[PDB]
């Protein structure tokens, strides 16, 4: 009926960590390890619940300990790069002058390191863009979302540019009205 | 960047059947994408999932206070967090938006947007009766923002077409009509 | 109102 998953990772040599709670594949929150703060997936969750974000660093520190042990135990067997499936779709059916959101869905990839850029007519745009952290999958690969709020026009084309070590070239997913 | 990568994951998984009536806790350890050792509350101790997890399973199973703590987790962790999140997760209802529009390849698209939860039935009807074999869909799309969408398309020669949507947020079916 | 509880990974052996 429902699954709650506290999922964490640590990655060498990047020393990147993540700590997050998932309910049925949606993120409840992650901890920003720098600031030591709980980041709620929706504003409203933070009216109903709290978290000890301070303690997430202890969890990640155990994952690093374990990684160092498993690295030796495996004989320094490195991860095999798995490049992402990338898909671009809108929140809703696009009507002219009706504000909307482009979603870039980056699926089935490891390791959890990825460069994503919104391109409008081939130029990078950042006004209003948001992204999720890396989200776990049942197969232990990662998935991730980037969002661009936009005003639909006949004169603009869009691309989601995705860099990953699994890919030869950057991967561009096209969208236009 | 020459350098090789090494990744440890841990997933603490709480599985609920009939709310908190039946709970299974799973403490799962991963090296890259390979589960090497797990604690399962149905077993009540660690088990190696691969050769690489044998030492950790032996080591952890010898610490009886550690196992005592982990077996209480269905109550102190799983049932605690279900109870924290219930009102805004388990009980979240967001109504579908339904549009119908013609598309090129000729298609009638029934677009169902912004709904929660994920369970939805979308059916196509042509002048009264139900079409299955000329229907193609997106499947369920998770938007990553606690919202799903789906596009259910009828391959057709456009009569009166009706898209029927059934979702937990709706006391009865939503039926949208499109006339050629 | 109510806090979410985390569990910590166990540390393995060398
Ligand atoms: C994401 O972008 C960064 C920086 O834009 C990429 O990194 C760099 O280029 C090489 C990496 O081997 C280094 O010489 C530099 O130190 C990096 N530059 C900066 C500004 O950080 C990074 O590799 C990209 N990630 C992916 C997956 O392609
Ligand atoms: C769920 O919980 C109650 C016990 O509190 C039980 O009587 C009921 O039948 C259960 N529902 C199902 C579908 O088994």
């Amino acid at each position: 009926e429902h699954v709650i998953i506290q999922a964490e990772f640590y990655l060498n040599p990047d020393q990147s960590g993540e700590f997050m709670f998932d309910f049925d594949g949606d993120e409840i929150f992650h901890v920003d390890m720098a600031k030591k703060e709980t980041v709620w997936r929706l504003e409203e969750f933070g009216r109903f619940a709290s978290f000890e974000a301070q303690g997430a660093l202890a969890n990640i520190a155990v994952d690093k300990a374990n990684l160092e042990i498993m690295t030796k135990r495996s004989n320094y067997t490195p991860i095999t790069n798995v490049p992402p499936e990338v898909t671009v779709l809108t929140n809703s059916p696009v009507e002219l002058r009706e504000p909307n959101v482009l979603i870039c869905f980056i699926d089935k990839f490891t390791p959890p390191v990825v460069n994503v850029t919104w391109l409008r007519n081939g130029k990078p745009v950042t006004t209003g863009v948001s992204e999720t952290v890396f989200l776990p999958r049942e197969d232990h690969l990662f998935r991730k979302f980037h969002y661009l709020p936009f005003l639909p026009s006949t004169e603009d084309v869009y691309d989601c540019r995705v860099e990953h070590w699994g890919l030869d070239e950057p991967l561009l997913k096209h969208w236009e009205f | 960047d020459t350098r090789p990568r090494f990744l440890e994951q841990v997933k603490h998984e709480c599985h609920f059947f009939n709310g908190t009536e039946r709970v299974r806790f799973l403490d799962r350890y991963f090296y890259h994408q390979e589960e090497y050792v797990r604690f399962d509350s149905d077993v009540g101790e660690y088990r190696a999932v691969t050769e690489l997890g044998r030492p950790d399973a032996e080591y952890w199973n010898s610490q009886k206070d550690l196992l005592e703590q982990k077996r209480a987790a269905v109550d102190t962790y799983c049932r605690h967090n279900y109870g924290v999140g219930e009102s805004f997760t388990v009980q979240r209802r967001v109504y579908p938006e339904v549009t119908v529009y013609p598309a090129k390849t000729n298609l009638l698209v029934c677009s169902v947007n912004g709904f929660y939860p994920g369970s939805i039935e979308v059916r196509w009807f042509r002048n009264g009766q139900e079409e299955k074999t000329g229907v193609v869909s997106t499947g369920l799309i998770q938007n990553g923002d606690w919202t799903f969408q789906t596009l259910v398309m009828l391959e057709t020669v456009p009569e009166v077409y009706t898209c029927q949507v059934e979702h937990p947020s709706l006391t009865s079916p939503l039926t949208v009509e499109w006339r050629a | 109102r109510k806090p979410f509880q985390s569990v910590i990974a166990d540390t393995g052996i060398s």
